């Protein structure tokens, strides 16, 4: 059927500046589509009608444009409550399929990741298991990387990457790392390691452990 | 190079052969001042508004600057739209509407205030008006105002809906009472097969009064009125034997005698005297525009004839206002436009007809209505 | 399926377009999809009308839904003949059978003869309106003719709004040179306002007097100001407030939010939208039979330019006219069904009286009876 | 104004039923239409079905045999019906209305409801607290962090204090691991307040209606 | 008055502030030039008595 695509999966801007968000289809929609918000929360909002109109009850800071397969939404100044999720659905053939829809972010400084490495408690080490956490609060942008290393052996099995979203007061993020092994498997090693790799530094700030 | 000698002149025609083919070649032929106007002429159906629209945007697109044709009652509006959106002129010698604008040049003088005139005249109370399907809406519309205002009795009769029993219908009808009073106004081309279905119906001729509004009463086909009590009076617009139009008379005999012309002759049209005056208006607007020193440019480079906005070509208002400002006397007498496209200024005499009496009644113009002679 | 069709609606027709989506979304249904590309230009200017009819091909429909006005009732007919596209409209009826023109409103000519035929006039005045043709002035003076009556007919679209108060003056002393007492009012539904409001400025509607507004919306106009004044009005109505389906419709129709919908929180409702809202019922209904006898007429836009030599048609069009006169449903103008040329069959139109409570239906009128 | 919720079991079992309940306010659903669609994580989102506002129905030509929508317009409530369900139905679901502004536009929409097709069992959550370790003041703030392991099905309420301490909590979502969910929240308080303070976290486990609370 | 002048019921009444004496137009040339938001009904041809 026809499918709509969207090439921009996650826009940086910053307050008062004119954001472009583009959206293309598989043929001619003959400009019957639509462009709605989603906050954060799971409220879906209409933002603009028929890909050239606004709907009563939208403010005059956002347009739309386009032609054939290619259309746009244009807003002249972001507020705090543009920060959402924008996407766009054609109705021209069903069934009806929307796009897949971009997620703006706030511009700010390009803050180091604040690393902590926490072991696993002697509850949880009774219990015959062992989760090593790893908290890298505070850190912009998202683009991130982990590594866990075991007395110097990098290890992949067992780690997994929880991201948190941009908050409200700082636009900053926030991750946490796992990494969850038996008890025999934590006291056959001594220290362990989390390194961070974030784009403002090109060394990764490493935190370890020993026991 | 303030203007280019070959000026491109778009011509609608409704038929291949006539007598306005030659009269319009005739009246082109003429041209030996610059510019010279080139025509580029179509032969096209005057009926079907896709096909008239379409040569309309061909000539358009080809690079004319004024239009010459003709329309009906399926093309009234629809040509007046399409040169009040170009700013485009069209120059007619057809039927006169009520509701136009600047850029139609319509010929062929009103009709409507001259027969209240004559019905003023004779002082009518009740009679009978026959009206034609096509054009028959403007001037009907004047007279039931007219006969609302002095308390008359109009009984109007169609002729396309009404079948030839409906006629015999009618005059039996009328044929009920002392005096017989019927105006009939339709075209010439339908006056002859309506006069041919009456004469076989007025063999007795006596109070029948008729009024056949009509600018070409000479063209009428009176031959069958030999012996009858037709007392017709009817209206005219050129006389053939007046000083300047018997020039223009005596130079088409003469052009009618050298190289060679298309269809004959003896047997003349007012629309085709119309066509010679109307390019004689188109003449001296082209003259005028050189004398004045006023270039025509063009970007013509295909132009669209549908777009979204509509993109008016800015030149047309001197063109318009060239051909607003046009005075003459030509082969229709007196040639004068006034501020809307319309002829003022004129004269149209009344001519009576009855028992071989070619008799002249008198005038009619617009500052000194109606003077009898 | 997706279906593309085209939209002629003219600047200021907003209750029109309102029960045209209170159409589109009551009539959706599970074979297909409409999709309206509307234009909303001037009706009078051809060359506006050229363009959105050319814009209509360019997105290559399969039908055009719109008005047209007097001045353009030939640019419709010879445009949508010429290609082959059907023309769905509630405008005026057209003289002479053109093709490819579904039409929505009745006839009011006949109706109109049947009424003074049942009160038996011999003399009186017709003052009309020159924005729908003149069709009914033609039929009014060939019965005339016929029946030897003595009519006064008198146009008053000629007269501008500056100066109507003097000339609306002089109009009712010129029609009392031959003391008439019975006026036909052949107007729409903004110049009958204004016809009774002189009127009553005259004074002019106490009893000896009697008025027929012919048109086919009554009760669209207002008809408090001349209900306690003695002069007893007739004319014709052709959506029957007191019918289960029209009174459904209303319930939902005087609910709507006005800025929403504009021009839908009334009581009652104008005749060209419920004509439109029948329209687009009958559009819905002939491609559901199209879906239901299995006939493929696909295609994609790409129909070319409007202006091509030769205009060559599209044969699959051809089975869309005579799908459209395979409709005969029930709506709020009652029973539609129509004939090989593309007019109406086999309607009702009430004959309604103003009383002192208010309208009342005398009889009803139909073309077999 | 207009506004629309959706909600559900939260979690199913496969092969069985879906009941979808989408409660809609701001207007009324017997003149305008209904939508259901769903949507997956990290996929596109999907029309399911819809049903108009006189009684027509149709839906997606995928699965038009396992869904199906009935509505009462007393509530202004739509019901949706979707069975076989299978492993790969752990997603939202949402409802919205229909209107015609020159386009077939969705106007108002609703929150959607998350349903975990799973025939994994409910158990209580464990909880394990999450210190620093080491008692260094290297600021005036201090971070402490509770760690919910064990949990079916999510998701789980975690506060700290039954709301009381609000300051830098930075709850971090859960995820899925052996049949097993493992949240982690976070919070900041002062570095005098720790531990002159009690500082106790709440978990509340709907699935079991666990209340947890650890000091 | 222009409801019920064109009607043909002949109404008499009684007037106090005569329109033609020089000092009433005096008045009334000075009256009805005077802004609206300035003075609140004002900008009339006539007065109230
Ligand atoms: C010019 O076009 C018009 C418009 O179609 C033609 O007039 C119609 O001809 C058909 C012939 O079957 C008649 O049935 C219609 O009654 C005519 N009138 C209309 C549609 O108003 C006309 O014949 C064409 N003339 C030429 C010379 O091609
Ligand atoms: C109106 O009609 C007259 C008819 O005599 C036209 O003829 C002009 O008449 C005046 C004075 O009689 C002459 O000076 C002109 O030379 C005549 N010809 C032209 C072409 O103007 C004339 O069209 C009109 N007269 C006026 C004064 O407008
Ligand atoms: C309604 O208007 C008509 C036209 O003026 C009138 O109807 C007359 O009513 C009387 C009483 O029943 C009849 O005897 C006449 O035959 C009617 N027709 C005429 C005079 O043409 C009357 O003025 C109004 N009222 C009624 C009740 O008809
Ligand atoms: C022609 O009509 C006029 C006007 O009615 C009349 O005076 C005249 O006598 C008629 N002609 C003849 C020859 O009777
Ligand atoms: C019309 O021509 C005739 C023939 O020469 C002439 O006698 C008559 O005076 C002319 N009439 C006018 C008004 O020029
Ligand atoms: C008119 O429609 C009614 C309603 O179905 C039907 O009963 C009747 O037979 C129809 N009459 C004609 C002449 O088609």
């Amino acid at each position: 059927e026809i499918q709509m695509t969207q090439t921009t999966s996650s826009l940086s801007a910053s307050l008062g500046d004119r954001v472009t968000i583009s959206c293309r289809a598989s043929q001619d929609i003959s400009n019957y589509l639509s462009w709605y918000q989603q906050k954060p929360d799971g409220t879906v909002k209409l933002l603009i009608y028929y890909t050239s109109r606004l709907h009563s009850g939208v403010p005059s800071r956002f347009s739309g444009s386009g032609s054939g397969i290619d259309y746009s939404l244009t807003i002249n100044n972001l507020e705090q409550e543009d920060f959402a999720t924008y996407f766009c659905q054609q109705g021209n053939t069903l069934p009806l399929t929307f796009g897949a829809g971009t997620k703006l972010e706030l511009k700010r400084a390009d803050a180091a990741p604040t690393v902590s490495i926490f072991p696993p408690s002697s509850e949880q080490l009774t219990s015959g298991g062992a989760s090593v956490v790893c908290f890298l609060n505070n850190f912009y942008p998202k683009d991130i990387n982990v590594k866990w290393k075991i007395d110097g052996s990098e290890r992949q099995n067992g780690v997994l990457n929880s991201w948190t979203d941009q908050d409200s007061k700082d636009s900053t993020y926030s991750m946490s790392s796992t990494l969850t092994l038996t008890k025999d498997e934590y006291e056959r090693h001594n220290s362990y390691t989390c390194e961070a790799t974030h784009k403002t530094s090109t060394s990764p700030i490493v935190k370890s452990f020993n026991r | 190079a303030n203007f280019p000698n070959n000026i491109q002149i778009g011509g609608l025609f409704p038929n291949q052969q006539s007598q306005e083919h030659a009269a319009f070649r005739f009246a082109l032929s003429q041209l030996t001042e610059p510019p010279k106007l080139l025509p580029q002429i179509d032969i096209v159906n005057i009926s079907d508004s896709f096909e008239m629209t379409y040569r309309f945007c061909s000539q358009f697109s080809k690079g004319v600057y004024a239009i010459f044709g003709f329309y009906e009652r399926r093309t009234v509006n629809m040509l007046t739209s399409f040169c009040g959106a170009l700013h485009v002129c069209f120059i007619t010698p057809s039927f006169p509407v009520d509701t136009s604008n600047q850029f139609v040049l319509q010929l062929r003088p009103e009709l409507q205030e001259a027969l209240i005139s004559i019905i003023d005249h004779y002082k009518w109370q009740t009679f009978v008006y026959i009206y034609d399907a096509d054009r028959g809406l403007s001037v009907l519309q004047r007279v039931l105002d007219t006969a609302a205002e002095k308390n008359w009795q109009v009984t109007a009769v169609n002729i396309l809906t009404t079948t030839e029993e409906g006629y015999r219908m009618l005059f039996q009808d009328l044929e009920k009472k002392k005096e017989r009073l019927v105006v009939v106004d339709c075209e010439s081309e339908r006056l002859n097969a309506i006069l041919g279905q009456i004469v076989k119906l007025e063999k007795n001729g006596i109070g029948y009064h008729y009024i056949l509004a009509n600018l070409g009463f000479m063209d009428i086909d009176l031959n069958k009125f030999k012996e009858s009590g037709a007392n017709v009076t009817g209206f005219q617009l050129v006389n053939y034997t007046d000083t300047i139009p018997a020039r223009i008379m005596q130079q088409w005999r003469t052009s009618d005698s050298r190289d060679h012309t298309r269809v004959d002759w003896k047997r003349p049209k007012y629309t085709s005297a119309l066509t010679y005056d109307g390019v004689k208006v188109m003449a001296e607007a082209f003259q005028s525009l050189r004398r004045q020193r006023i270039d025509i440019s063009r970007r013509g480079n295909a132009g669209d004839c549908l777009a979204n906005p509509a993109v008016p070509w800015g030149q047309g208002i001197d063109i318009q206002r060239a051909l607003q400002q046009v005075r003459f006397e030509g082969l229709t007498g007196n040639v004068q436009f006034n501020e809307k496209g319309r002829r003022t200024n004129y004269t149209l005499h009344v001519i009576e007809m009855k028992h071989d009496g070619i008799r002249k009644i008198g005038y009619w113009n617009e500052d000194d209505k109606f003077v009898p002679a | 399926n997706s279906i593309q069709i085209g939209g002629l609606f003219p600047r200021g027709a907003d209750q029109e377009y309102s029960a045209f989506r209170v159409g589109m979304v009551q009539f959706s249904t599970s074979e297909f999809r409409l999709t309206p590309h509307i234009d909303n230009l001037e009706v009078a200017n051809s060359f506006a009308v050229t363009n959105a009819f050319c814009s209509q091909f360019s997105r290559g429909v399969y039908a055009i839904f719109g008005f047209y006005d007097k001045k353009s009732v030939n640019t419709i007919t010879s445009f949508c003949g010429t290609l082959h596209v059907s023309f769905i409209t509630p405008s005026f009826p057209t003289d002479g059978t053109h093709p490819f023109v579904i039409q929505m409103r009745p006839d009011l000519k006949g109706a109109l003869l049947s009424l003074i035929e049942y009160y038996q006039w011999d003399k009186f005045a017709y003052l009309y309106d020159s924005d729908r043709g003149l069709s009914t002035l033609q039929a009014v003076l060939d019965s005339a003719a016929e029946k030897k009556w003595q009519v006064t007919a008198i146009n008053v679209g000629n007269i501008n709004n500056d100066k109507k108060d003097e000339t609306y003056r002089s109009l009712f002393q010129d029609l009392e040179l031959k003391k008439e007492r019975r006026v036909i009012l052949d107007c729409e539904r903004d110049k009958v306002n204004d016809i009774v409001d002189q009127v009553i400025t005259i004074g002019k509607h106490v009893k000896g007097y009697h008025y027929i507004i012919a048109n086919l919306g009554f009760t669209d106009g207002d008809l408090l100001k001349i209900q306690f004044g003695g002069a007893n009005v007739s004319g014709f109505q052709i959506v029957d407030y007191d019918d289960s389906l029209v009174s459904k419709f209303i319930e939902r129709w005087s609910t709507l939010e006005e800025k929403e919908y504009p021009g839908a929180h009334t009581a009652t409702i104008k005749y060209t939208s419920a004509l439109t809202y029948d329209a687009v019922q009958v559009m819905t209904e002939a491609f559901r039979n199209l879906r239901k006898q299995r006939i493929e007429i696909s295609r994609r836009g790409n129909a070319g330019d409007c202006l091509a030599n030769p205009a060559v048609p599209w044969g699959q069009g051809v089975e869309i006219e005579r799908a459209l006169k395979q409709v005969q449903v029930e709506g709020l103008s009652g029973n539609i069904k129509f004939d090989q040329n593309g007019k109406r069959i086999n309607y009702t139109i009430n004959i309604m009286e103003l009383k002192t409570n208010g309208p009342r239906k005398i009889g009803y009128w139909s073309e077999v009876d | 104004q207009a506004q629309l919720k959706e909600s559900g079991p939260g979690l199913v079992a496969p092969s069985q039923s879906l009941s979808i309940t989408c409660t809609v306010s701001g207007f009324s659903l017997t003149n305008y239409g209904v939508h259901w669609v769903r949507q997956p994580p990290g996929k596109g989102l999907e029309w399911l079905g819809v049903i108009w506002a006189g009684g027509s129905t149709n839906y997606n030509s995928a699965l038009m045999s396992r869904v199906s929508i009935s509505k009462d317009n007393s509530k202004s409530q739509v019901f949706l019906k979707m069975n076989s369900l299978q492993t790969d139905d752990t997603v939202m679901y949402y409802c919205a209305r229909e209107d015609y502004d020159y386009d077939w536009h969705f106007d108002v929409w609703g929150a959607g409801t998350t349903v975990t097709v799973s025939s994994a069992k409910t158990t209580p959550p464990s909880v394990y607290p999450l210190a620093p370790g080491s008692a260094a003041q290297t600021n005036s703030m201090v971070t402490l962090g509770c760690l919910v392991k064990g949990y079916f099905p999510e998701p789980v309420t975690v506060t700290w204090n039954s709301g009381s301490l609000s300051s830098g909590v930075h709850t971090f979502p859960a995820v899925l691991q052996s049949d097993l969910y493992t949240l982690s929240s976070s919070v900041t308080v002062p570095s005098s307040t720790w531990p002159s303070e009690t500082v106790t976290c709440n978990v509340a486990h709907p699935a079991s209606s666990t209340k947890v609370d650890k000091k």
